[PDB]
């Protein structure tokens, strides 16, 4: 995927071609202003040296060479501000354009093309990939052009002044260039490698973090913790190897620089003494060529970024490329005028291209006229809602030709049409806009009186009165502060204000009441004369009162006719109607006390790394003083050789000490990180379930914490220590040496040291890897990104795209302008500090000349004070910019100690309480009231009760969200029942043993999630704290006939299972959770919906393997299908949590009650 | 190691002419760095040497124009043309390109000026010298020429002793004349036993004193 | 200009030891190489020692190594050479030296100071005024001399009339016999000067500290 170069800059205007051209010009010209600085420095020192030999006319010549230095300073000020500001502007504009256009093209797309795309990945796209395009083309091309200029100027100066030396410097410069390349590259790709190192274990944490209730429910904690440990240790080995190699490469860069000084001066003295050169030409040639070779390395990261951009641009410019078959926008679409209600289908088929192997609808030939209200009767399995979407031109039907009133849909406007067929779907969703905005999505132009009229028609207006700020009532995400019945009433209200030409309902009475349903159906019937309508509902209540009732079976229209026709027809509708009638503390060093030896060695080697800058100051300003003095050629030669060798030795000790400080602080940091992750996880797990379900303590929150804040705390301890001591060695010694050698210049230079430090930090913060803040502040246009994609479905309701493109435009055009202001600021700062470097030369050497011509100090002493304090301050900067922050890392450690301190209620590992010897198998609940403390505003269970006997297969029947699965959390002790008193065998579970209460019993959850293991480590997960004895494992697959599928799979007991077992089909996996609980041999088996997705003959075998032990072990089945309810022992009906009637199947059926109605779905 | 001969030892130039001096070093004095160092220090009488020429052809700042040094390989000469009158003394060619820095030999330079008659002047031993049992009769010959001369003693006209002491002055920086002294120390017994003591300069020039005292 | 002047000197028995100094003024002493140089009784120079500006680089010829040790004080501007275990061939005259910036080796010789090593003991000078026989003048000039006999060691200053006779003084060098020095001065002045004004012979002897002013009387 290569976008080359021309395609990459396609989204540009005139002004930006202009910005780029003036940019590279001012970058080439800010480039060549270091080598000219060394060309002046050469002759300046060549005049200081020879001056004071019979201080006449020194201060004059220095008043001249103050103007060369200050001139180049005030030329770089400008060239650098121009380069930075102008390239950040080219990029700013170009990325804004591409971002808005990407979002615009992501709302034009065939619904099928969202089968290919995803949700989380697509948000990764529209933030990470676009910021990655920005990253290259913004400034890396500036920095790249500037460093190429400094290289070529380095060579031109070094060949103008003297070649015989620049050839040697150059002939070892390939190794300098290469080592600079590797150093800089390692620096840019440091954070990215780390995440790659953590990937697996991180993904293993998320899975377990999400499904925590399950891995509680079995014995599975120790397994999940060892599982983690293994991949953690792999992250540690990869980590410390990376630390070793990072430091080797850095240490060898320094060794090579210093050995390069050694060669240059050992050769330069041969030349100087021979007569040819002087000390000025050698300083010039050497510094200019040495700086040029080193700079090229800085250019290399810029080259890699361009490869990254013109790669990611492939996929982004892809969504920009293709036009969906059914153009959602499409202004060329035909528009009808005399649109009378008609509906025409003929031999209609379709498959959801997410599965094109199965053709689910295998024929439909339908003709419906105006006002004709049609219902569709048939099981879940026929495919009504498929037709529903197919009508709205949300797809192309494959066979036949669908039309409406003469002309066909395939050639006419989809916005207009998708409109005039107003729909409500099965599970409509609620937006986090203002309530009146949700509604007004009927039209850009709507009046408040219309909203009032429609909400009094739908009769969803009482709760409209009840809420605060009757027309300002803020809903949150998804609309879950209020009820679900009101939620369906207002989805109704929306497809009502949409005022369509046809009204298509898909079960708009999901969890709604009766009287509101009747008023809603009457208000519907108010608009069913001139506007065609069709209802897709299982609730027969709003089904009987329509004109036509048609019958699906196997996705085909089998039974045709009106009500009476289906009565006399003996189809499916006949049987149906027949049976229906914070405070942060510092205690954090103590988390890493075990590693005192690494720290001792580390502080020692950091002291020495710090001191290695003043040692160079002295040695350098002495190998210069040698050529200033008046000596023999023998003394000049011997001292050149001695100081060359001291240059080599400083290099070697630099190598070894960097390698050690790096390796050692690295290894202590990795070890702290690993034990902190493992221990914070072992304390996450044992915590309760209330702590887990609590909002603000979620799966995203917790994985971010456990995958970052551990590494943050690592940063605080070791980094703070290494940087403080290295800097104190460096600059403390620079300034003390400086006061001793010089008594007047160091005082003037202390007034510049702060600015030099700041200059070093700003330069390194750039080359290191300056990132954008929007990637954290911008948040995703706020929350318009996720919402548009996540809740993409009610946008699969109407068009209402523009009203999202434009909300994007606002919430994204605000920060944009703040980014331009930030470009101007960063430009001025990055120029002003560099300019301060050049004016540092000028001020320090002019004052040095005034001191030297009054015999208060020498040229050795001024070259010492200069080099030591100035480049000591610069190196204080360059090193303090690697230091991780200390506000964040301290708050982070507060969070970690917070968790590692938290004491979960009723410790899962605890044997404290009551440990009984005799067990019977009774369960009794008395006035047990409960509400989930996570919902303090809705009380969910209002004090039910039960009585259980041995082997008593207790039927629990109710609705969805009203007390079928809430005893999973009362009996297995997740949420303590606040009101009531429970009797399991008459024994209070509040004193019982918890890892035994779940040890004794085992259930089949509402859904099984499985894991990253083998079926030998997935079923066998059914029991733990006991070895897997396979003669039990062989038969757990056998009792449920699931031994068949497994032995056919390769690696019969060792076939790989990926994440959540995404390989097999349902019929083999839902069999496994049962096979899971078959090795469990639970004395009480709380089964919930073991007949959701299974064949009817293996439902027999799971029920018999349940049955062949349904004696003697207490049983309880909670499900919809009556295949398990009539063969259950007792029944207890549920309606919003209240227990009304109980009893035997022959007793609750002799009375016509509610269970008479709960039989009436499909039995007959 | 390196030893330096200097070919002309004593030189006889005439005021207003050109003189040459040569300095042969064995071994080709040439440093590692590529230069040859070979100075030509010149010392006057009653003075501590001054520099004249360094690095073979250069001239130490403050020297006349006529001192020209020229050096080929291992033989180096110095030519003074138009010899002045304050250019008398001794020349030294010191080489510093090798391990023991030698100073070479030494060549003397004398300016000729026709001839002259030695001015004899004899003195008696002092009265304090007589009492000291020893008598030394001195003899001064001021401003004569050339350095070549002999002086002999005639005690009593007969005796030509050999217990004589000699001493020459260096050439004068103004006149280019010399001056020598002949001291005859004797015991007073050898003195009072004799009467006349004569000091001849060499047609010789004669002078004497008559008695023990005047 | 630069002046280098030294002290030390005198007479030291074989195997002895002493310390020649060299106070230098005028040229920011803390930069230049320095050298000592030696001139023997045959007026034949010789190199002795050199010390670099830093102070940590001294070179001695091959012979006299080990027993001579040269060093310097940059704070007071002084150069010292410390000699020990000297033989009988150490009688010499030692000069300081400087170093021309353009590789000229000895460029600023200070004055000399001489050092004599012998077993013979110290001596004072003996003087006999030397006036011609009854001052019998020989023209408009009269030759006057002065004879200093039998002293040791060598340095000795003879200044006529406290230095008033300067234009026609003829000082002769010291002749060594039996380790005793026979020096003599001579001055010829007009025959109208000797009888009219008195003429004096001033001497000095450093180890003996005797300085006798004899007049010349006819
Ligand atoms: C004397 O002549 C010259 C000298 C110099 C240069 C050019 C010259 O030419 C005239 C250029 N050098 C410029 C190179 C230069 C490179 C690196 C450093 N960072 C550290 O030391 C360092 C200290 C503390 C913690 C850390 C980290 O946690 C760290 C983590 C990941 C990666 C790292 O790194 C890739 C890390 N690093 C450090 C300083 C400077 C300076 C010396
Ligand atoms: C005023 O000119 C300059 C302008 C700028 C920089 C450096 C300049 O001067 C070199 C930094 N640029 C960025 C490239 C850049 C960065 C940092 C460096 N590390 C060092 O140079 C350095 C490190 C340690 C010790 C020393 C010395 O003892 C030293 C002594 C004499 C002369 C020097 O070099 C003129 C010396 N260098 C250094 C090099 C290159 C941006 C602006
Ligand atoms: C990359 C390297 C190993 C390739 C060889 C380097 C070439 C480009 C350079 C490196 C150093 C250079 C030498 C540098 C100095 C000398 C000494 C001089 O008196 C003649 C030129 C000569 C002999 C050069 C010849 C060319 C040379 C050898
Ligand atoms: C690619 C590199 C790192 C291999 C090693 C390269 C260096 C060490 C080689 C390349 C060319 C070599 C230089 C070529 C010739 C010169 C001049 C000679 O009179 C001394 C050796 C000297 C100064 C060499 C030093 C070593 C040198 C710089
Ligand atoms: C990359 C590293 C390990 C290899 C560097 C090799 C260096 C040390 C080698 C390669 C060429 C060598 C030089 C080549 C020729 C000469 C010239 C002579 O007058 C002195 C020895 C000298 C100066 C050599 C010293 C050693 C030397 C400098
Ligand atoms: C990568 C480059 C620098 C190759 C490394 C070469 C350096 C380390 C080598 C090349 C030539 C070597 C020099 C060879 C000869 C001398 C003279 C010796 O009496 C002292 C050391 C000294 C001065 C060496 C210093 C180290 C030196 C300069
Ligand atoms: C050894 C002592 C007595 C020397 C005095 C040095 C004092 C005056 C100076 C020298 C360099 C300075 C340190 C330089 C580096 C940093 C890192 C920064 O992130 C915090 C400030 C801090 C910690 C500075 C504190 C003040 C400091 C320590
Ligand atoms: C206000 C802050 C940032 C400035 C720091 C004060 C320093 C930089 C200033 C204060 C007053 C100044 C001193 C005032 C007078 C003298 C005279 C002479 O001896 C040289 C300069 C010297 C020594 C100045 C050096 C710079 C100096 C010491
Ligand atoms: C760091 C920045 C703000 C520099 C502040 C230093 C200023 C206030 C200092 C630095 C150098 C100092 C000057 C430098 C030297 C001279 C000597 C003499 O001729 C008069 C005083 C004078 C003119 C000083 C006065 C104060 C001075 C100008
Ligand atoms: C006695 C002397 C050293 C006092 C002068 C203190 C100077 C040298 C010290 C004082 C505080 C220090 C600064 C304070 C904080 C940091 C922030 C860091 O991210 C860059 C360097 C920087 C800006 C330091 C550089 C050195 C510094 C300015
Ligand atoms: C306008 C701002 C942001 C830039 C700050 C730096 C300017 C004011 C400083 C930096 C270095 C300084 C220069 C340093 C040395 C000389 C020599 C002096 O005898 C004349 C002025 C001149 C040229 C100075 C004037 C003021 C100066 C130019
Ligand atoms: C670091 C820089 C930018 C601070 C401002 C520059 C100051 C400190 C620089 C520029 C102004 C300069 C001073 C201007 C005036 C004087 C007096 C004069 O007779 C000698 C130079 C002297 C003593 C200068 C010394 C250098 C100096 C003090």
């Amino acid at each position: 995927p290569t976008v080359s170069v021309f395609s990459m800059f396609r989204y540009s205007n005139w002004l930006d071609k202009l910005y780029m051209v003036v940019g590279t010009l001012a970058a080439i010209i800010h480039g060549a202003g270091l080598p000219l600085m060394m060309l002046v420095f050469g002759e300046m020192t060549d005049i200081f040296a020879n001056a004071g030999n019979l201080f006449m006319n020194l201060e004059e010549d220095m008043t001249r060479y103050a103007y060369y230095y200050s001139g180049i300073g005030a030329g770089v000020l400008v060239a650098a501000y121009i380069q930075v500001s102008f390239w950040c502007l080219a990029a700013g504009r170009q990325i804004h354009k591409i971002r808005k256009q990407f979002f615009h093209a992501i709302m034009r797309q065939e619904i099928g093309w969202f089968d290919v795309h995803d949700v989380g990945e697509l948000n990764t796209r529209l933030t990470d990939d676009v910021s990655k395009i920005n990253e290259g083309i913004g400034d890396k091309i500036g920095m790249f052009f500037q460093s190429m200029a400094t290289f070529f100027t380095g060579f031109i100066v070094g060949f103008t002044r003297g070649w015989k030396l620049t050839l040697v410097i150059l002939a070892i410069s390939p190794v300098l260039g290469l080592s600079a390349a590797v150093w800089a590259k390692i620096l840019s790709s440091f954070t990215d490698k780390e995440l790659l190192a953590y990937a697996k274990a991180g993904a293993v944490a998320e899975e377990v973090l999400a499904a925590i209730r399950t891995v509680i429910a079995f014995g599975g904690q120790k397994k999940e913790l060892e599982r983690y440990n293994k991949n953690l240790e792999e992250a540690k080995r990869i980590g410390i190897k990376k630390a070793i190699t990072a430091n080797i490469s850095i240490g060898a860069a320094f060794l090579l620089i210093y050995a390069s000084y050694a060669l240059a001066f050992w050769y330069g003295t041969t030349l100087v003494l021979s007569g040819e050169y002087s000390i000025g030409q050698v300083l010039t040639v050497f510094f200019s060529v040495l700086i040029g070779a080193f700079s090229v390395g800085q250019a290399s990261p810029s080259i890699e970024a361009f490869a990254n951009a013109r790669g990611a641009a492939y996929e982004i410019f892809k969504i920009i490329d293709n036009k969906p078959s059914i153009d959602s926008y499409s202004k060329s679409g035909h528009k009808p005028d005399n649109i009378k209600g008609n509906l025409e289908f003929r031999n209609v088929h379709f498959s959801y291209p997410s599965r094109k192997e199965v053709k689910i609808l295998k024929g439909l030939n339908l003709k419906v006229q105006s006002g004709q209200t049609v219902a569709l009767v048939g099981n879940s399995g026929c495919g009504k809602s498929t037709t529903v979407q197919l009508m709205q031109r949300l797809y192309d039907p494959t066979e036949g030709m669908v039309s409406v009133d003469g002309q066909d849909i395939r050639t006419i406007n989809v916005r207009f049409l998708r409109e005039i067929i107003g729909v409500v779907s099965q599970e409509p969703v609620l937006f986090a806009t203002t309530i009146a905005e949700n509604i007004r999505y009927g039209r850009e132009n709507v009046t408040m009186d219309e909203i009032e009229k429609a909400v009094k028609e739908a009769n969803a207006y009482d709760f409209i009165m009840k809420l605060p700020h009757k027309f300002d009532t803020l809903v949150g995400e998804r609309g879950a502060q209020l009820s679900g019945g009101q939620k369906q009433r207002i989805a109704i209200a929306r497809a009502l204000v949409r005022n369509p030409k046809i009204l298509l309902l898909d079960e708009a009475t999901s969890a709604l009441d009766t009287e509101s349903e009747a008023v809603v159906q009457v208000a519907l019937d108010k608009a069913r004369k001139g506007r065609t309508t069709i209802v897709i509902a299982h609730r027969l209540s709003t089904v009987r009162n329509a004109d036509v009732i048609a019958g699906f079976d196997d996705g085909v229209i089998v039974e045709k006719g009106n009500h009476d026709e289906l009565m006399k027809e003996k189809g499916i509708y006949f049987k149906l109607v027949t049976m229906q009638t914070p405070v942060s503390f510092w205690r954090i060093m103590k988390l890493n006390l075990t590693e005192w030896p690494y720290f001792v060695v580390g502080v020692f080697c950091a002291i020495i790394n710090g001191g290695l800058q003043p040692a160079f100051a002295i040695i350098f300003s002495k190998i210069i003083g040698v050529f200033t003095r008046i000596d023999d050629p023998e003394t000049k030669r011997q001292n050149s050789n001695l100081f060359s060798l001291l240059f080599l030795a400083l290099g070697i000790i630099s190598f070894i000490t960097f390698f050690l400080q790096g390796f050692t602080f690295g290894k202590a940091g990795e070890i702290l990180t690993k034990r902190l992750r493992y221990m914070v996880f072992r304390s996450m797990l044992r915590q309760d379930v209330s702590w887990f379900d609590d909002p603000k303590n979620t799966t995203g929150a917790l994985t971010t914490r456990l995958a970052n804040d551990a590494a943050q705390v690592k940063g605080a301890i070791g980094s703070r220590l290494a940087v403080i001591t290295q800097n104190i060695a460096n600059l403390g010694t620079g300034i003390i040496i400086s006061f001793i050698y010089g008594w007047q210049l160091t005082l003037l230079l202390l007034a510049i040291v702060p600015i030099i430090a700041i200059a070093g930090v700003v330069e390194m913060k750039m080359l290191s890897g300056q990132a954008l803040k929007d990637k954290k502040e911008l948040e995703g246009a706020g929350k318009i990104a996720t919402e548009a994609i996540e809740n993409f479905r009610t946008v699969v309701s109407l068009t209402q795209e523009q009203k999202f493109e434009h909300m994007y435009a606002q919430s994204l055009q605000v920060p944009y302008r703040n980014s331009l202001r930030k470009a101007h600021i960063f430009g001025i700062t990055f120029s002003f500090t560099q300019a301060m470097m050049y004016f540092s030369y000028a001020g320090c050497f002019r004052f040095g000349a005034y001191l030297v011509a009054h015999k208060l100090m020498s040229f050795e002493d001024v070259l010492l004070v200069f080099s030591a304090v100035v480049f000591g301050a610069m190196a204080v900067g360059q090193v303090s910019s690697f230091a991780p922050d200390y506000a964040k890392a301290k708050i982070s450690a507060a969070h970690i100690i917070m968790i590692i301190e938290k004491t979960p209620l009723i410790d899962s590992y605890s044997t404290e309480g009551l440990m009984p010897n005799t067990l019977e198998g009774n369960v009794t609940f008395g006035e047990v009231v409960f509400n989930y403390p996570t919902r303090p505003d809705i009380p969910v269970l209002q004090g039910l009760s039960l009585e259980v006997k041995k082997g008593q297969t207790l039927a629990l029947v109710g609705s969805s969200g009203c007390g079928k699965s809430t005893v999973v959390q009362l009996l297995e002790r997740f949420y303590d029942p606040l009101a009531g008193k429970v009797l399991l065998d008459g024994k209070e579970i509040k004193r019982l043993n918890v890892q035994w209460l779940r040890a004794h019993l085992g259930i089949v959850s509402q859904e099984p999630i499985l894991f990253d293991c083998s079926i030998a480590e997935n079923i066998a997960y059914g029991d733990n704290s006991r070895v897997v004895s396979q003669e039990e494992i062989v038969r757990a697959a056998k009792e449920a006939n699931i031994h068949a599928f497994i032995e056919s799979l390769p690696n019969k007991y060792s076939t790989k299972v990926g994440d959540k077992g995404t390989q097999l089909s349902g019929g083999q996996k839902q069999r496994i959770a049962i096979a899971r609980a078959l090795v469990r041999q639970p004395h009480i088996l709380l089964l919930d919906e073991a007949t959701s997705a299974l064949d009817t003959e293996s439902e027999k075998v799971v029920q018999e393997a349940l049955d062949k032990a349904r004696e003697g072990r207490t049983c309880i089945v909670i499900a919809h299908r009556l295949s398990t309810i009539q063969n259950a022992d007792l029944i207890v009906v549920f309606q919003n949590g209240r227990v009304k009637e109980h009893g035997t199947h022959q007793q609750l059926l002799a009375q016509k009650g509610i269970y008479f109605s709960m039989v009436s779905v499909q039995a007959g | 190691d390196v030893l330096m001969t200097q070919t002309p030892v004593s030189l006889s130039v005439s005021l207003g002419d050109q003189a040459s001096i040569s300095c042969r070093s064995s071994q080709s004095i040439v440093h590692s760095t590529g230069n040859t160092y070979l100075e030509w220090y010149l010392q006057k009488p009653g003075q501590s040497p001054k520099l004249l020429i360094y690095k073979i052809s250069n001239r130490f700042s403050g020297v006349p124009d006529r001192f020209s040094g020229s050096g080929s390989g291992t033989d180096f000469t110095l030519k003074i043309s138009r010899v002045e009158a304050e250019d008398l003394g001794v020349y030294y060619c010191f080489q510093a390109s090798h391990a023991p820095r030698t100073f070479g030999g030494g060549t003397k330079l004398e300016i000729k000026r026709a001839d002259a008659a030695p001015t004899v002047s004899i003195f008696p031993p002092s009265s304090e010298q007589l009492t000291s049992g020893g008598a030394s009769v001195v003899c001064f010959l001021n401003n004569f020429y050339p350095k070549d001369i002999n002086v002999k003693w005639k005690i009593d006209g007969s005796e030509r002793q050999n217990g004589v002491l000699n001493s020459w002055t260096d050439q004068d920086s103004k006149d280019s004349t010399y001056s020598m002294s002949s001291t005859l120390t004797l015991t007073k017994d050898e003195y009072e036993r004799h009467n006349s003591y004569t000091c001849e300069a060499t047609s010789p020039i004669v002078k004497s004193f008559n008695r023990n005292e005047c | 200009e630069v002046i280098l002047v030294e002290s030390g000197g005198g007479l030291v028995k074989p195997g002895g030891s002493l310390k020649l100094s060299c106070a230098a003024s005028g040229f920011t002493f803390s930069s230049y190489t320095m050298s000592w140089v030696r001139q023997t009784p045959e007026k034949r120079l010789e190199w002795v020692a050199t010390i670099s500006s830093g102070g940590g680089n001294t070179y001695y010829p091959d012979s006299v190594k080990g027993r001579f040790t040269i060093s310097r004080d940059n704070a007071k501007n002084n150069l010292y050479l410390q000699m020990s275990s000297l033989r009988s061939e150490d009688t010499a005259l030692y000069y300081c030296a400087r170093y021309y910036r353009y590789e000229a080796w000895f460029a600023s010789w200070g004055q000399g100071t001489l050092v004599t090593v012998s077993a013979a003991k110290t001596t004072a000078p003996s003087v006999y005024p030397l006036a011609p026989v009854c001052g019998d003048t020989t023209g408009s000039s009269v030759t006057l001399g002065c004879l200093v006999k039998g002293y040791f060691p060598e340095p000795v200053t003879l200044t006529w009339n406290s230095g008033s006779l300067s234009s026609g003084v003829h000082t002769f060098p010291a002749v060594l016999q039996s380790d005793l020095y026979t020096l003599s001065s001579s001055v010829t002045v007009t025959s109208s000067t000797w009888p009219s004004q008195s003429i004096t012979c001033n001497v000095a002897h450093p180890a003996s500290s005797t300085k006798v002013d004899k007049k010349i009387e006819p």
